[PDB]
């Protein structure tokens, strides 16, 4: 029986750019067992649309994803992504800076 | 090798949640051209690459078929495992194995992979003379035996060195310009001021492919390895990777920092700094 | 093109 927890990266498709759009890409991965819940958030609201990619391991077993949508950036607003795993007894949050 | 082909097989026993679970993925070098998720709501194998789409029906139902037996001979190869370690029907429990074959410079078969693991940890593999396994432990010996009574092995190298090759090939023609031409990344450094002391000069590759790369910061030619921020490789969501290095200098000093940028698809790696502006 | 996983484990 094997438990990791997942490394978590928000980031931008492409460099961010206030009021083109884009995509917000929320990367997991070193997570096991599979079982994962990722939400993306804006302003602490869930995001409704939001599709991802299909479950795949790298040498190690750990399971990887990709979750994204298509968003349009604007410093006003706060983009973050929640992620909760067996290995979380709370759902950690990672917000999103353009500059990473 | 040049090339490489790998299936990515995961099968959950989900107490509660569902019936036993199967999920295959394939991928050519670090590009995914099928998918199959017996939970979806047509059990069937997808398309994930352009290229690939260009295969008639018969080969669809082909995987499709495959992968439909797949499911069910997996739910028993969890329950054989289950018994093996005598666990019970209370907890979960997945079990993962990587197919794969890789193209040599000959066209021919350069080595071949089959490994499984129970709940992230090796159970069993073929070895590199892909006629003998190695078993983690004692459960797995028992399948070892059985594999090796049904002469899973043999049957494996044919795949390997045989059926795996031939469609490796015929993949790699069909999407030709997009799985041999390697994209060089898009590079920029930018600055960030921390405080009025010290700053964080970003190097950044966008789009390149395939995955593999190296990012290194120098300062007056001296590698600053032992302070460059790293951070994992990342899929840009659109079939290319992003990477990038950090490193947190002092005001004014920074013009004596460049960054170094190695990848395949690079006739000689880059050598670049940031330009104030 | 997989290979058939005719025996189990």
């Amino acid at each position: 029986m094997i438990q990791r927890t997942p490394k978590i990266q928000v980031y931008s498709r492409h460099p961010a750019e206030n009021g083109k759009s884009n995509f917000l890409n929320c990367y997991v991965s070193g997570f096991h067992p599979s079982d994962i819940e990722v939400d993306l958030l804006k302003n602490g609201e869930r995001i409704e649309k939001v599709e991802h990619s299909d479950l795949s391991f790298s040498k190690d077993w750990s399971f990887y994803l990709l979750y994204y949508t298509e968003f349009t950036p604007t410093e006003k607003d706060e983009y973050a992504c929640r992620v909760n795993h067996v290995t979380l007894s709370q759902p950690k949050i990672v917000k999103w800076d353009r500059d990473m | 090798g040049s090339h490489s082909m790998r299936y990515f097989y995961t099968a959950m026993f989900r107490p509660g949640r569902g019936e036993p679970r199967f999920i295959a993925v394939g991928y050519v070098d670090d590009t995914q051209f099928v998918r199959f998720d017996s939970d979806a709501a047509s059990p069937r194998t997808e398309p994930r690459a352009p290229w690939i789409e260009q295969e008639g029906p018969e080969y669809w139902d082909r995987n499709t078929q495959i992968f439909k037996t797949n499911t069910q001979t997996y739910r028993e190869s969890l329950r054989n495992l289950r018994g093996y370690y005598n666990q019970s029907e209370a907890g979960s429990h997945i079990i993962q194995r990587m197919y794969g074959c890789d193209l040599g410079p000959d066209g021919r078969l350069l080595r071949g992979h089959d490994q499984s693991a129970y709940d992230g940890k090796d159970y069993i593999a073929l070895n590199e003379d892909l006629s003998s396994w190695t078993a983690a432990d004692t459960a797995a010996q028992i399948t070892q035996r059985k594999w090796e009574a049904a002469r899973v092995a043999e049957q494996l190298r044919a795949y390997l060195e045989g059926l795996c090759v031939e469609w490796l090939r015929r993949y790699l023609e069909n999407g030709k310009e997009t799985l041999q031409r390697a994209d060089p990344p898009k590079t920029h450094v930018t600055h960030h001021p921390v405080s009025d002391h010290e700053a964080t000069l970003r190097c950044w590759a966008l789009g390149f492919y395939p995955a593999e790369i190296t990012l290194t910061w120098q300062r007056d030619g001296e590698d600053q390895t032992q302070d460059t921020e790293l951070v994992e490789t990342r899929p840009a969501g659109d079939r290319t990777f992003q990477k990038w290095a950090a490193v947190v200098v002092p005001s004014g000093e920074e013009q004596r920092y460049t960054c170094h940028v190695q990848h395949e698809g690079l006739p000689k790696p880059l050598t670049l700094r940031w330009e104030p502006s | 093109l997989p290979p058939l996983d005719i025996t189990p484990y």
